[PDB]
RNA sequence: AGGCAUAAGGGAGCUUGACUGCGAGACCUACAAGUCGAGCAGGGUCGAAAGACGGACUUAGUGAUCCGGUGGUUCCGCAUG
RNA sequence: GACUCGGUGAAAUCAUAGUACCUGUGAAGAUGCAGGUUACCCGCGACAGGACGGAAAGACCCCGUGGAGCUUUACUGUAGCC
RNA sequence: GACAAUGGUAGGAGAGCGUUCUAAGGGCGUUGAAGCAUGAUCGUAAGGACAUGUGGAGCGCUUAGAAGUGAGAAUGCCGGUG
RNA sequence: GAGGGUAGCGGAGAAAUUCCAAUCGAACCUGGAGAUAGCUGGUUCUCUCCGAAAUAGCUUUAGGGCUAGCCUCAAGUGAUGA
RNA sequence: AAGCAGUAAAUGUGGAGCCGUAGCGAAAGCGAGUCUGAAUAGGGCGUUUAGUAUUUGGUCGUAGACCCGAAACCAGGUGAU
RNA sequence: GUAGCGGCGAGCGAAACGGGAAGAGCCCAAACCAUGGGGUUGUAGGACACUCUCAAAGGACGACAUUAGACGAAUCAUCUGGAAAGAUGAAUCAAAGAAGGUAAUAAUCCUGUAGUCGAAAAUGUUGUCUCUCUUGAGUGGAUCCUGAGUACGACGGAGCACGUGAAAUUCCGUCGGAAUCUGGGAGGACCAUCUCCUAAGGCUAAAUACUCUCUAGUGACCGAUAGUGAACCAGUACCGUGAGGGAAAGGUGAAAAGCACCCCGGAAGGGGAGUGAAAUAGAACCUGAAACCGUGUGCU
């Protein structure tokens, strides 16, 4: 569905553990956020992860 | 001769010479099933679990054939002693064969002037094996390929002057 | 399938040069004010697993 | 001879075959006695189970550790000697130098080796 | 409950054997456990000495392993220190 | 409807049966054992005392270190919510 | 020869019979194999022959080897029939 | 009446644990799967020799199990058995 | 042993590896002794001095493991005629 | 079944050395130069200086094999028979005595086998020559490059034989966040010293797993309740709304020679008469057991 347009940031899936170590499946979403960027075909708006918009991509 | 070892050599060889390609289908393999036929409790019929169980017909073999090997081994020294005992009981020898062309009548004459014969030659003469593979009761081989089943199946041994020496060198 | 050893009994007992085993001694971990100096010193040694226990457990240590 | 074969007297026996009649001795119950957890296909309790009472090898304290650098040697006595480590291998004495050939002093009588017992270094001279 | 007036009961002086390493042999015992023990070596206390002393007149007052803590130590410490 | 006649024609049940009563005995309620008493061989219509009659591997009771559903301030968790 | 022993459930040990196939050897068979039916037969048992009918083309026997190796019980499965 | 919609860790319920294809305190079908069953039932030929137990201890144990007691086969010691 | 040769065969070759002739200790490490110990003092374990390879049978272990038989659980679908 | 991992329980359980099958290594980004060229690495390589000279991808080119086939040795006679391949005689072939069929049991009767030969054409592969490609190599070094929100840290997880542990080596999400050859990393926490390598770009055949599928074959594998559920027009009758479940069903004879004709009968079905070696082998057709149903009769 959603993933970083620039990087490949997906969501993972791990276990929410406990104190009794009773694990249950959880996910690990990526810090994805909409923003307008100059995809050189035209200015669009897309999902970008806050990591990937750390100093290296122009809005 | 050592009969206690020669028996095991023969039995070992006839065991090793089996395929073992024989199978059968148990509950897991027979088609269908996976449905209890009736309810187990109110019918009046016996309680059953599937129509492909052993007591039925058409389903299920409890044990039986499986594709499995039959050969086994035994020590090098016992192998060599069984071969020595077989030759020892044969003892209990001609010049070289001369066959330009494979001509079975020539070989039949050669066997008559001298019917379970085992004609043992040197490395391989490919006009004596051919001259002799059609006669019923005659088996030909070489000093590197002396079986124990071959030997003990034979009523006679016809080994050349060279094969006698090569087997005296081997064993 | 090789028969597996009992990896919790290999941490406890060893085999001697007669085919018999050399276990440790129980009652030697705490509550030492509740034992005689004889009973504390008599337990410091080691003993052999009895024949009954060579009955229950002898294939659990067949490689050891 | 291939039509009169005879295995050595005492080698072979016919297997025991249970559950076939009551005149063999192992027919009805087939050597299992009457009802119970051990007269059921699926075996009894696992070996070493002991029924609920805490088993032996969980009721005794653990003991020691294992050294990583354990140097076990090839033990030769002075009866084997009635001399490089290689010649001692190529004679048929040391079929494996585990760490090195150590010479001991049991028996009676030059030697290159990696260690020596006291009795050995005495009785070689 | 069994013994005790050898006192095992009472009083007084002196001290720390309420020791360290052990242990022939035996009782009990399904196992794990439990009980007794002459004698031997190191060090001593009492006594003038022989000697006695490894708790209490005897038998209850206790809880496997795993794991954690602390004190030492000769051991190990994943190329070497 | 049943009953008799012509036509057609099942079913549950069923160890083999030449299948009596009584007083006993017996796994303590016998057609079948003991001791007695009674009964010539075969049907047909009818009744419902016994065959511990027949159907339904007792829905009761208890036992599975058996399941399932429900409850809660039982244990450990969890969607969610702050 | 003489003496001694020989009830048996759970269970332990030994010796055997029989079935299908395989190797070797040696045989039977359209002048009639296997099978089936009958029989008044031999063995301590599992069982083995023989004869006659029926049948129409394959089977024993010795010695070893290998097993899908023996059925009266599973409210067993399928078919037939009461 | 016709045409449609809601589906099982679910749906509908004027509420009965009521309905969801003659089945519902959680449908049916196929797979994991030959689940597991310390429980019932069954377990196929002959002969020869020997021949028990229903007890102790511990047990989440009490119709189960483990060690010991009682049986059997082999080797040995060797008079130690009554 | 795998491998290579060999008729889906024996069999030849293949010494990596395994078992054994040495044990004791947790270990360093000693070694016909060793560990505990101040001390063979005593004591534990050793010094039996034949093992090994293949296979017949008995039995056990991991695989459904003597056969039949649940109530149930999970996953993926088919169902509102 | 070792080291270890484990309510240290049930259990899980490596790897390197050693022996073997197979076996090749390479193209980039960066510096620099004029989209192109140059350059690809650890006993440091490249640039820069001299000197000294899979790997790029389209195409034709004769042999082998695969898809129909041809040849293919050598026997006659009596007894039984319904019928000879059998039994009894004499004989030949064998690089062919595998197998099947033929009125019975065949090396010589047929189809075959041993062996040799065969391709209009299509196709796959091996081969040469064509074809496209193509600058190789040492020495010195001031200096310029060698993969950055990357390595790594903290937190929460996953994975390593390894359960958060003293957890090294690898990944994921979230924040912070490095150096550049005396640089970086690893050697089971960690530091020092040594030893070995050079991350953060990419591509690679073989040794290996398996079987729809074609051809050739073997079996101490089954032989019609077996073997596939299906030897038979079978995933079919049938069952279900549906997903889906699912059977029973083989044999005349060597050859149909499969009963012309007559009689009873409405036909079916019979009894003769013929075919046949056999008809109680007459298509409900090889044998033809038992339960079960009958008719007759010796003893009661």
């Amino acid at each position: 569905g959603k993933q970083c347009f620039v990087t490949g940031r997906k969501a993972s899936t791990g276990n929410r553990r406990s104190h009794a170590l009773n694990s249950t499946k959880r996910r690990w979403n990526a810090n994805l956020q909409k923003v307008r960027i100059l995809v050189d075909g035209k200015p669009k708006k897309v999902w970008v992860s806050a990591r990937a918009l750390k100093s290296g991509k122009v809005t | 001769p050592n009969n206690s070892v020669l028996f095991e050599a023969i039995n070992l060889q006839r065991a090793s010479l089996r395929q073992g390609t024989h199978a059968v289908k148990n509950r897991s393999a027979v088609s269908g099933g996976g449905r209890k036929p009736w309810k187990q409790k109110g019918t009046g019929r016996a309680r059953q679990g599937t129509i492909r169980a052993p007591q039925w017909r058409g389903g299920g073999i409890v044990f039986g054939p499986t594709p499995r090997s039959y050969a086994y081994k035994m020590p090098k020294k016992m192998r060599r002693l069984a071969l020595r005992s077989a030759l020892s009981f044969k003892v209990q020898v001609v010049d070289a064969f001369n066959f330009e062309a494979p001509k079975t009548k020539e070989f039949k004459n050669v066997l008559s002037t001298l019917k379970k014969v085992l004609v043992v030659t040197e490395n391989e003469d490919v006009n004596v094996e051919l001259s002799a593979r059609n006669i019923p009761g005659v088996q030909v081989t070489t000093a590197q390929g002396l079986n124990v089943l071959d030997i003990t199946n034979a009523d006679s041994l016809v080994i050349t002057e060279a094969a006698a020496k090569k087997v005296e060198e081997v064993l | 399938p090789k028969m597996k050893t009992h990896r919790g009994a290999a941490k406890r007992v060893k085999r001697t040069a007669s085919g018999q085993l050399k276990r440790s001694r129980a009652f030697t971990s705490h509550l030492f004010a509740n034992k005689s100096t004889k009973q504390k010193r008599q337990l410091r040694k080691a003993r052999l697993v009895s024949k009954s226990d060579m009955k229950r457990v002898k294939q659990l240590l067949a490689y050891k | 001879k291939l039509h009169e074969l005879k295995p050595a007297e005492g080698s072979r026996k016919e297997r025991n075959r249970v559950g076939r009649g009551v005149a063999t001795g192992n027919g009805k119950t087939s050597g299992r006695g009457h009802k119970g957890q051990k007269a059921r296909s699926g075996g009894g309790v696992r070996p070493g189970f002991e029924g609920g009472q805490l088993p032996l090898f969980r009721r005794l304290p653990k003991r020691g550790f294992t050294n990583i650098n354990r140097k076990e040697y090839a033990i030769v006595n002075l009866d084997q000697l009635n001399v490089t480590p290689a010649l001692l291998v190529e004679s048929g004495v040391v079929k494996n130098e585990k760490s090195g050939i150590k010479i001991l002093g049991n028996g009676s009588l030059t030697v290159k080796a990696h260690k020596f017992s006291a009795s050995a270094a005495e009785a070689i001279d």
